[PDB]
């Protein structure tokens, strides 16, 4: 059948589809990520997401842990800066006591000391094993130096506020951004009725609007890292537009028009502009992408480049030069007409698989309360028009940049220079 | 059955070395396991009042009668936090079990 | 100090989203 | 008796004053600080600084220790963002083995791998002393942001550094940095001539200007580094003069104007216009390298008070920037100014680290005279002068604490 | 990590301080 | 002496093993030491050669003549850095003896 929805008037959004799938996965989707926080609770979040399998009213850790073993159950937990994601999936025989686990964790924590404080050696491996790769450096650091005071906070838990975090912390967390109005429960592989029972026992308790957040301010600015990596990381962003403008859907066919990320192994990108003008000029090994980030009420969009430390310098420069280009009309039709096609595709391929169709309802509900057939938005994309897409780079051509470097920065421009 | 608990307390006279009736359980895992769950100012406590009767058992003494732990008083911290042990230990056990 | 268990080279191009849970996989991906 | 300055041909600058101590201090300044390094060799003054007490060609680490400490004498190393000076002190009659062991240390090192290998711990644990306070990384951090590549080196090594510091780059840094064009040898109690034969056995080998290093480039830009700490440590400054103008001398009168330090145990800092414009404690950071140097803010307030303490105080260097000022505070600024050179120069370490460091700077000695009247010739004007220039050129902020509440530059 | 030997404004630079003596440190 | 030399290389044996003469010096302080002044790849052959030769003695084998060690290819390696120790070693002696 179709998607179908219900909102509660409690605020609580239940989205369903009976596919009959053999496995079957219900997802509940909260506002409450990391831009939540504040500087006296930093890195609350974190602790939050790995705290999932601690001891709930109703049942134990050692209950949820083994109950979902016991039938071969998942429960992760998907994080991003503005969403929180509590997932389950099993066999359509189990998923009664798997939502039975999955709301007893969303809606009635305990958060006892000596778990969360078992745990915080856990967050600490878990920043280092987040952390052993150079883009999650550069990204956290660009988010930092880009934004003043909500879409700066990271991810992941401050090394300082590793043995801060209490208890009381984390229920003031969960008891004023976990509320009904915030929450969405989607059910693919399950009956919408049920989804209501459940969103009935729990879900509903819970009925605030909760905590509003702060409106997230640009700052600009740059920050650099200089460790001794054999590669330079460099992005360099300017703001743009948020969730639920036409501009997002400019800059998503913008970042496909300038090149994001390669459609064929060990291919060379050919296409990517950005690619095509840093090869043009430089033999050395590099990756040159474009990064585009947007939030419910910021956008962030610019370049990412990985190149070897001698040449970070001019790689950045041609990549710059490549969208000063686009940014003065020179681009082709059937170059955003290409764009828009990786761009549809990409879409697609993103909701064809089960989890990834099960997060897109989920972030549509939150965001939206609405649902958009995958048709709709194909022809939104397609709305997007070439000018339009001159239009989004020229906002980032001009608009205040923010950069993060890392490696052997001797030869990395600054954004004067830039 | 209340007086005749209060005679037994002081029969017993471990609250004429001041220590509560909490810190005369013998620590098996069970009992270490919810002593090591104890907030900090209650574990200090019990260390300190453990170090004091140990004192007090070595000069052969015991406190006077204005300082011993009045049965009303004796305040059962470790209980609570004991039975989840147990609960928590029982429950694994049955899940072995079966 | 060992990164745990350690072991990518592709630039990120979308925002990062960290992934943890009862699995005993967990990362972070653009 | 006087300093006797003679530029030796070889632009060693050998200075001596025989005043008949009873202890004698016997130092040597090489333009060899932390700015000279690049991104490639970050860290290896540091090492430089901390391997003092290393195998030498004619004396050995154990020989060196040994015999300084039989003598009891002192062997120490202060740096700078540009400078270097070893400096050794004890009785006149042990001063000519303490000369070996000091040129020995200068002009024939060895770095043994093993040897630096040993004190890349000793590193790590000295940067962790030396960070142990807040002010430390807040100067570090703010010149990190002030400035783009030579001033911007810190001072202590490193993270990833240590471990990967080797022999060769010790060794490359000392052939093209420690040579005779940029040395000065400064002894006060001995005679001048000994400073010229020691000058001759050593000091003399390695010649030529160096390497040359390049120009600082300001840069500005903002770190915040949220440390969880009640106090919110916080350092807004700008690009103001270099070591040689009168615009130098205009902006250390109006730190002195603004206040730079209490007179007063448990004093309030009464007159500092800072302090006044109103736990708190606000001052002046004024630094000044050869080819510039930053004035401006530096204010330690609790995380709430920050926003005003750092905006009260912005707000009383624009009044002095508007001409808001009156004759007998500047006269007041410039007698602290001329009492806290007098009493550092007062001291025999100090009033040695001083002829050096003019040494390097200007080949010449001023007599403290000679600056009391260049002081006095800055005036009142100059220093609002000076303080437009903080007031309007761009600012760098390294702020580290809870900083929730701290403000933004964009913002100040 | 314990600062090997554990245990005010800046308005002058920093200024390392290190040898043969034991103690060393810096100062604005 | 240079040829009856070469004859007593050759009837010492370690050349069998493939083992250099500095590779056959009894590890006192001094030689440990002077082992750990060594370069990593120094230091690396010498205990591939030491477990070679633990190896071929096990078996109660010896390397084929050719792979044998040639008393005028031996390189005296840790000779230099052997030295050094001693060196060192004296001078804080007499320091102390005086």
């Amino acid at each position: 059948q179709d998607l179908e929805f219900t909102k509660l008037p409690n605020g609580l959004v239940i989205a369903s589809l009976e596919n009959y799938a053999p496995l079957s996965r219900i997802g509940l989707f909260v506002k409450a990520g990391s831009r939540y926080e504040d500087s006296n609770n930093l890195g609350t979040s974190h602790l939050l997401r790995l705290a999932s399998s601690l001891t709930t009213k109703g049942a134990s850790s050692f209950k949820i842990t083994r109950g979902i073993e016991a039938v071969g159950g998942k429960l992760s937990v998907t994080a991003t800066r503005e969403n929180m994601a509590y997932t389950v999936e099993g066999i359509r025989s189990d998923i009664e006591i798997l939502m039975e686990f999955l709301l007893n964790v969303t809606t009635a924590p305990e958060f006892r000391r000596w778990e969360v404080a078992a745990l915080r050696s856990q967050l600490k491996i878990d920043k280092a094993v987040a952390f052993q790769n150079s883009q999650t450096r550069i990204i956290e650091n660009l988010h930092d130096v880009a934004y003043k005071n909500a879409l700066a906070n990271p991810l992941y838990c401050p090394d300082y506020r590793m043995g801060k975090i209490t208890s009381e912390e984390l229920h003031y967390f969960v008891q004023n951004h976990f509320t009904s109005a915030r929450m969405a429960l989607v059910g693919l592989g399950v009956s919408h009725s049920v989804l209501k029972q459940v969103a009935e026992q729990f879900l509903n308790m819970r009925g605030g609007l909760g905590l509003a957040g702060a409106k997230a301010k640009y700052r600009g600015g740059e920050i650099r890292e200089q460790n001794g990596d054999n590669l330079v990381h460099a992005a360099i962003v300017a703001e743009s537009a948020a969730i639920g403008n036409a501009e997002a859907n400019a800059f998503s066919v913008l970042q496909h028009l300038l090149g994001a990320g390669p459609h064929i192994k060990r291919g060379n990108n050919t296409t990517s502009l950005l690619s095509q003008s840093v090869a043009k000029g430089s033999h050395q090994p590099f990756d040159v992408s474009a990064f585009n980030a947007s939030y419910s009420d910021s956008g962030l969009f610019g370049i990412y480049t990985i190149s070897q430390a001698a040449a970070a310098g001019e790689v950045i420069n041609a990549a710059y030069n490549q969208v000063k280009a686009v940014a003065q009309g020179n681009l082709s039709s059937a170059d955003v007409q290409a764009a828009k096609n990786k761009l549809k595709a990409g879409y697609l391929m993103s909701v064809e698989t089960s989890e990834g169709f099960l997060s897109e309802i989920g972030s549509q509900a939150l965001a939206a309360g609405s649902y958009m057939p995958p048709s709709t938005v194909l022809q939104q994309i397609d709305s997007v028009a070439d000018a339009d897409v001159v239009k989004a780079a020229k906002k980032f051509v001009s608009g205040k940049k923010s950069m993060a470097a890392s490696g052997n920065l001797g030869h990395t421009p600054f954004l004067d220079e830039l | 059955l209340d007086g005749f608990r209060k005679w037994y307390y002081n029969a017993a006279g471990f609250n004429k070395l001041g220590l509560m009736r909490d810190d005369t359980l013998h620590e098996t895992e069970d009992v270490k396991e919810a002593i090591r769950r104890l907030p900090e100012d209650l574990y200090n406590d019990r260390m300190f009042r453990i170090k004091r009767a140990l004192d007090l058992t070595m000069r052969h003494q015991i406190l006077p009668k204005d300082q011993w732990t009045k049965y009303e008083e004796d305040k059962f911290y470790l209980e609570p936090y004991l039975k989840e042990v147990i609960r928590e230990r029982k429950e694994r056990e049955e899940w072995a079990k079966k | 100090p060992v990164l745990d268990v350690k072991r990518s080279g592709q630039a990120a191009a979308r925002p990062l989203v960290a992934t943890v849970g009862l699995n005993v996989p967990a990362s972070v991906r653009f």
